[PDB]
RNA sequence: AGUGGAGCCUGCGGCUUAAUUUGACUCAACACGGGAAACCUCACCCGGCCCGGACACGGACAGGAUUGACAGAUUGAUAGCUCUUUCUCGAUUCCGUGGGUGGUGGUGCAUGGCCGUUGUUGGUGGAGCGAUUUGUCUGGUUAAUUCCGAUAACGAAC
């Protein structure tokens, strides 16, 4: 009625927001009810880059981890897998917007990593951008454990190990499930015959590097014949170098 | 779930998953007549 | 003094030790033989158009490239040209080249003046001490 | 192939802006009473959702909310 | 019929400017960049805020790290990206330093993904050791090695 005028004005507003101070009717869209027709009012399709950001901003700092993650879900991740697709980069605003958007983990891991991944269309630059996006960002141990697991429980494509590869630089403790699940998953590569990626074998040797104090006896043979069967003319003697100088526990 | 087991040599914390997987008004027209005098004060064409 | 004449070239380490640097001959005397000091002045040509650019950082002021306009300009992958105008403020200017530059290159001009050595003669010369290794 | 010189120049940018660090706020909200009685300073908001919990900034004039910008004379 | 001579407009040089953005100079340089630009459209200029990565080391943080923020004062701009107000937000951390260490880099090389169908020059023959030549030519004809015809050439592909 009478709110959809001034909605309709600030959704012309940021059709073409550059900067300055937003309206104050839309630092309170968290705080309404009804948030979902209001957005579907302001057409987040239509939004600036910076617009964008400062709405992610705003969606970020007012709690509410389910309305963020399906904020994330609906709006935020279509808008990047446009932009990648069109201008082959990542721009400077939507960039901080991700970032704003790692601000919260828990709607993020959700909302933005899993269904990109899970998705199976995800090309090289949107995981090399956004997987450099995780490793900007300071993360929870327990959050980056739990979005190893899910990564290694699902299906893999070349989009996932550089994921799970830039997952295994920030070099923090593992939960031994995880490490149970990751194992399985690079046994799951033993009897593969389709060509394995360059990626898939950094993120193998970045796991050696990093885990090699926590690796058992059995599972270390495993990545021997790992090595055995899928083999490389560079990288599986680095593996395999790395394996005998380990020391357990 | 997998087979092999870390065995050995303690679990400093438990972590949790059963969070994640498992998962899937006088303000209103206060601040829209503050944006009615907002954009009422972008051309004032009264004030001397 | 008239050659042929053989000479050596010392320096004064520590303790008196004298360290052997350089050794030679004397060539033909005269102060008729220039020595000309050499500065390079680099820039980065960072709008690249055929066969002429914008370069910047070489100089920052505007009528600094207008002194330097008469000097020509080189390039490390071997283009040869000249500064036709500045148009900044600061530093920026424009040049024109034989050929097309590569967003690799980097412009650079030389700078040369005459120096003349110092009057730092004196025939006193210390005792060395027995030479040893260290 | 031809490599660069990397022009060092300084510029000092250690001078930068910071907000003021404000140590143990915790001791202006209440006053502790000798017998053990809590006196609260500051109004306590009956908004929606923070309520019981968020005091109040107190202007020259007014008291101001932190959370969810309520509005008083 | 004009143009070149006159006024105006527009283009390219040249001149000024802080900037008067820019590739192409006798057709394919010359109202091409849909280019009739007062803000965007602009590549140019003059100034002013913001922050610009991971990793290692040393600090602070739970005796809050930091985010967000109403009103008023400021600079050329409603700059909570500063002050009075410091209120909430619970680690999602930011402060120095060191690395020809670097990455949402640039560029080149190698090789492969997405779609279906199964006038020039050869093949064979002749000539010469070979470069080469015949076909691809007396004549008539044709825009044309085209056609009629002759014929050590006969067939063809584009
Ligand atoms: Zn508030």
């Amino acid at each position: 009625p009478r709110v959809l005028e001034v909605y309709r004005g600030v959704r012309e507003v940021l059709s073409k927001y550059r900067s300055g101070k937003l309206p104050k009717a839309f630092k309170i869209i968290p705080a309404l009810s009804n948030w979902e027709q209001i957005l579907y009012v302001t057409e987040p399709e239509a939004w600036t880059a910076a617009a964008m950001y400062q709405a992610t901003r705003i969606f970020a700092s007012n709690l509410k981890e389910r309305m963020a993650q399906r904020f994330y879900n609906l709006v935020l991740l279509p808008r990047v897998r446009d932009d990648v697709a069109e201008y082959k980069r990542l721009n400077f605003h939507l960039y901080m917007a991700l970032k704003k958007a790692l601000f919260k983990p828990g709607a993020w891991f959700k909302g933005i990593l899993i269904p990109l991944c899970e998705s199976g269309t995800c090309t090289l630059r949107e995981a090399i951008i956004v997987g450099s996006i995780i490793t900007k960002c300071s993360i929870p141990v327990l959050h980056s454990s739990a979005a190893m697991l899910k990564i290694a429980e699902m299906e893999y494509s070349g989009a996932n190990s550089i994921f799970l590869r830039l997952l295994l630089d920030k070099k923090y403790a593992l939960p031994y499930r995880v490490l149970d699940a990751l194992v399985f998953h690079f046994l799951g590569f033993r009897t593969e015959k389709r060509e394995l990626p360059v990626l898939w074998h950094q993120c193998l040797l970045t796991l050696v590097q990093r885990y090699k104090a926590d690796l058992a006896t059995d599972q270390k043979e495993a990545l021997l014949e790992l090595l055995r069967l899928q083999p490389h003319p560079q990288l599986s003697p680095e593996i395999r170098r790395e394996l005998q100088s380990a020391v357990p526990r | 779930s997998s087979v092999m087991r870390r065995n050995e040599q303690l679990t400093l914390h438990d972590e949790r998953f059963e969070k994640f997987y498992e998962q899937y008004s006088n303000r209103l027209q206060e601040v829209l007549n503050d944006y009615y005098k907002e954009k009422a004060e972008n051309c004032v064409k009264l004030n001397t | 003094t008239f050659p042929p004449a053989s000479v050596l070239l010392f320096k004064q380490k520590s303790n008196g030790m004298h360290s052997l640097i350089a050794t030679g001959h004397l060539m033909s005397v005269d102060p008729d033989r220039m020595v000309i000091k050499r500065v390079v002045l680099s820039g980065h040509p960072f709008k690249i158009f055929t066969k002429m650019a914008v370069v910047r950082y070489m100089f920052f002021n505007r009528e600094d490239v207008l002194w330097f306009k008469p000097v020509e300009l080189r390039t490390k992958w071997g283009r040869r040209g000249h500064i036709k105008e500045p148009l900044g403020t600061h530093g920026h200017m424009k040049c024109s080249f034989d050929g097309k530059l590569k967003s690799q290159d980097t412009v650079l001009m030389n700078l040369y003046k005459r120096v003349f050595p110092k009057w730092t003669y004196d025939p006193y010369v210390p005792e060395p001490v027995p030479w040893l290794k260290s | 192939a031809k490599k660069r010189k990397k022009k060092s120049y300084t510029t000092p940018k250690k001078n930068k802006h910071k907000r003021k660090k404000v140590k143990l706020a915790v001791l202006k909200y209440y006053k502790v009473d000798e017998n053990g009685k809590i006196s609260r300073l500051r109004r306590e908001c009956p908004s929606d959702e923070c309520g019981a919990g968020v005091f109040m900034a107190s202007h020259f004039d007014r008291h101001y909310c932190g959370k969810c910008c309520l509005t008083y004379c």
